[PDB]
Order: structure tokens, then C-alpha cells, then sequence
């Protein structure tokens, strides 16, 4: 059951952060929208992007949500649920998404 | 859009995570 | 040296880095003190609401950094010696947001 | 439970001096061990410095008339604040907020 | 705000240099 704010491993293996809303996630829609999570922390200088410490994500290394790299994946491509991003850090993610998407 | 452009010069190499996005 | 805001200096607090948050009018004045936020290397502190992560590729610091907006110090202008680098205005806006958050401003 | 706008006495010997809590109440009511404050001086001439806020002794319950030095900000442990002097009125804390935003460029 | 602050402090156990060296430096300002 894919839910928003959750981090999954995706078949190239790279991590993704679910940004699709839970109504569309709990539906029979075969796709889920996500932002690509990189391990190049230098991308935290990008205005919209959000840094994610490994102690927070349960990921191997420190992470950065690249809000300019957004993907639509099939729900079957998501296998390993790593963990969930706190609502305070997901608010920063939402700010970046609305910034880059003009919403 | 200099703010975005300034950060791009900082990361001289592009991340392959963003490449997989196109894919 | 004319100390300016958004600049990172090494300061003896144990030499550790600090981020100047005092405004440039007060910096270019005859006031002997400057207010700054302590920069840590414990990147796990970037989860604290308001704190700002700083990649070393951006700060010119050795390791990745985190601005601890709950750790505010007042240093003498002479205590600031090593001008490491400057924080971009996009990341300083994140710092400004955090400071207003923790200080209710 | 330390709240904003409150005045506390703060610590070779010791040289205890008064401080005004400027850290926001959300951060104060949290498990954060530190609190941010502005140093309160008794040199009323420092009220001429831009941003500083004068505090009458009839308002603060302090011994002498006071001046909040918005250029002197310290981070103290929450345990170091024990003797609560008093609370600063909301009108003068607006002046403190005005001064703080001036020196911090906020 | 308070909830997320407490949660983050759970991961960062103990005290950090900044949360301490700031409490250290404070005495120098008040003395002058």
C-alpha cells in the first residue's frame, strides 16, 4: 500500500519520495508520482530541493529531494519501503514542488 | 533565475539520478 | 576585514565555524560585536525545524554543514579571522525563515 | 516552563545579569535544552543605540531602569534560568521585535 | 512545531557542539 511521504526503492536501483496524493495512491491507478532522491548533497543548493539526513530517511547515505526531477512510475516498480519523511520536512518538500510547478 | 543558475555552476557534474528521471 | 552577513568564519567558541547573521549596517559600524549562528557538522541536525543544511561544495568548508538556528552567539569582530566563504541568497532565505521561526519575528 | 517576553537572571565568580527571552514559545515548550535571549543592561545610554529598547524599572520589576541590547544575544541552557523577574508588555516587545529584525536583517 | 522538534531531538541524542559552545560563548559577552 503506497502512501505519500514514503520513500521506496525503485527499479533503475534508486530511492524515490512519493508525492502523489493518497487518494490517487489508494486507487486502481497503475502509476504513482514521485520525486527522485539523490545522494549528491550538493543539490541541496538548488532552491526547491530539500535535504534529507540518513538518520531521518533510514537510507544508507544522506539524501536530497530533487523537486525538479519528478517521475511517474508503475506501482509494481516500488519494492522496498525504506521509511517516511516527517511532516515538517515534507512541508519543505511541498514548498519546493509548488515553487517549481507554480502552484 | 540566477539563483537556480548559481546552484547549477556549483554542481559542475550532473547527477545520474536526474537522468533516470527522463527514463 | 569588513565582515558581511551570510559569510562563514572560523571562530574560537574549540575553533568551530559560525555564520554571520548580524545585518551589514551594524557590521560596517563601530559596534565591536557581531551576532552569528553556530555551524555544526552533525548533518542529522538538519531535521530540526528551522535548521538549514549547507553542502561543503557551497560553503567551501571541509565537510557538509548545518546551520543551528537555536545556537546563536555574539562574538567580537576581532574573533572572526578565517573568512571561509559566503552562503548564497537562496540558502540564506532558508536561514532567514528559520531565524524568524525560532525568534517569533 | 520558560515563555517568551520573560526576564530571568542569568549566570570568574558569576556576574549575574538579566536577560529577556526572545526564543519563540514553540521552541521553548519543546525538549530543546537551549533558549535564546537578549542581554539586558543597566546602562540606559545604550538606549541611544538603534534597535535597543528602554525598560522602566516600574515595568520590569528590576532594580534600576534597563535597556534591552538587541546586539547582545546569547544562548543559555534552560536550567540556568530559575528566578523569573517578570514579563515585558506586548507593546514594548513589539519594539524589541522591531529592533531584533533590524540587527538580524529579518 | 513542538512535536517535530521533540522528534528530531530523539534522533540526535545528547548535546551537540553548537547547543553547547553557544552556551559557552555566552558568558564572554555578558562579562564585557
Amino acid at each position: 500500500v503506497i502512501s505519500r511521504a514514503e520513500i521506496y526503492w525503485a527499479d533503475l536501483r534508486r530511492p524515490v519520495l512519493v508525492i502523489q496524493s493518497d487518494p490517487y495512491n489508494a486507487s486502481r491507478l497503475a502509476t504513482v508520482i514521485a520525486a527522485v532522491i539523490t545522494s549528491n548533497t550538493a543539490l541541496a543548493a538548488m532552491p526547491g530541493n530539500v535535504f534529507l539526513p540518513a538518520t531521518t530517511t533510514r537510507l544508507p547515505r544522506d539524501s536530497v529531494v530533487n523537486v525538479t526531477a519528478i517521475v511517474t512510475l508503475n506501482k509494481t516498480d516500488l519494492t522496498d519501503r525504506v521509511g517516511e519523511v516527517p511532516a515538517s520536512l515534507m512541508h519543505e518538500v511541498d514548498r519546493g514542488l509548488r515553487r517549481v510547478l507554480d502552484l | 533565475t540566477g539563483q537556480i543558475d548559481r546552484a547549477l555552476e556549483s554542481i559542475h557534474g550532473t547527477d545520474e539520478a536526474e537522468a533516470l528521471a527522463v527514463a
